[PDB]
C-alpha cells in the first residue's frame, strides 16, 4: 500500500532537510527503485502502517474459511479407489525401471554434470517419491475413514 | 513317549518299569494322563458306546465313567455319549479389528509425517 502525502518543494529550494527525526521508527523500510525514480523523496514522504484486529474477528474469519464439513466421513468412489491405486502402480513399474535406469551412471561423471545434464528429461527419484506419497495418504484415509464407521453406526 | 499320544506305550512302561517301586510319580502319572484323556473324549467324536471309551483307559464297569460322565459331557445314554461340538459362536468380529485397527493405523501415520 505504502500510503503517502506532499512535502512542499518550496524547502526543496531552501535547500532544507524536513521532517526532523525524533524516533527510530522511519527508517525501517527501503524505499522502492521504482518511486525513487519517481517523486520519491523530492515531492512527497513514506508513513510506515500496521493493522489493527482482534480474536472477535480471527477467529471468525479462521474458523470459517476453509471447512470440510462431513465429507471425511465419507467412501471416496469405492470402485475407483482400487483402480485409481492400480492406475499409479502400473507407470510407478516403469518409472521403478527408470530408476534402474538412473543409478548406473553414477560411479561415473561428477554429479554437477548430473545436475546440468538432468534438465531436459524426467528423474526417477523426485517422480518417484511423489507418488509414494501420494499413494500412501491416498489410501490411509480411506482405510481408517473406512473403519470407524464400523464402529459409530450400529 | 508323552510328548507325542504314545498312551498306551506309556501305560505299559507303567509297569514295565525296571529300577524299581516309582509308585508316587507313576500315580501323579496315572492322574495327570487321567485328566488327559478326560480331555481327549471332548473332541469332535461320534456316539461312543459304552465299551470302547469305558475300556480306553484301565477300567471294565466302575461308576469312574460315571464320574468323568458326570464330570464332563458326553453324557451317559442309550449306549450313548454325546457330542456337543458346537464350535459356533466366536468368528464374525469385525469391531475388535475396528478398535485394534484404529489403533494400528494411527501407529502407522505416528512414525510417517511425525518427525522422530
Amino acid at each position: 500500500i505504502d500510503a503517502f502525502r506532499l512535502i512542499n518543494a518550496n524547502m526543496m529550494v531552501l535547500g532544507h532537510e524536513p521532517r526532523q527525526t525524533t524516533s527510530n521508527l522511519g527508517h525501517l523500510n527501503k524505499p522502492s527503485i521504482q518511486a525513487l525514480i519517481h517523486g520519491l523523496n523530492r515531492h512527497y514522504y513514506s508513513i510506515t502502517i500496521n493493522y489493527r484486529k482482534n480474536e472477535l474477528e480471527q477467529k471468525m474469519l479462521l474458523n470459517l474459511h476453509k471447512k470440510s464439513w462431513m465429507e471425511g466421513l465419507t467412501l471416496q468412489d469405492y470402485s475407483e479407489h482400487c483402480k485409481h491405486n492400480e492406475s499409479v502402480v502400473k507407470e510407478m513399474l516403469e518409472l521403478a525401471k527408470n530408476y534402474n535406469k538412473a543409478v548406473e551412471e553414477e560411479d561415473k561423471m561428477t554429479p554437477e554434470q548430473l545436475a546440468i545434464k538432468n534438465v531436459g528429461k524426467q528423474d526417477p527419484k523426485r517422480h518417484l517419491e511423489e507418488h509414494v506419497d501420494v499413494l500412501m495418504t491416498s489410501n490411509i484415509v480411506q482405510c481408517l475413514a473406512a473403519m470407524l464407521d464400523t464402529v459409530v453406526f450400529k | 513317549y508323552l510328548m507325542e499320544g504314545s498312551y498306551n506305550k506309556v501305560f505299559l512302561a507303567k509297569g514295565n518299569i525296571p529300577a524299581e517301586s516309582y509308585t508316587f510319580f507313576i500315580d501323579i502319572l496315572l492322574d495327570t494322563i487321567r485328566d488327559e484323556i478326560a480331555g481327549c473324549i471332548e473332541k469332535a467324536y461320534e456316539k461312543i458306546l459304552f465299551t470302547e471309551a469305558t475300556r480306553i483307559l484301565f477300567f471294565n464297569t466302575p461308576k469312574k465313567m460315571t464320574d468323568y460322565a458326570k464330570k464332563r459331557g458326553w453324557v451317559l445314554g442309550p449306549n450313548n455319549y454325546y457330542s456337543f461340538a458346537s464350535q459356533q459362536q466366536k468368528p464374525e468380529d469385525t469391531t475388535i479389528p475396528s478398535t485394534e485397527l484404529a489403533k494400528q493405523v494411527i501407529e502407522y501415520a505416528r512414525q510417517l509425517e511425525m518427525i522422530v
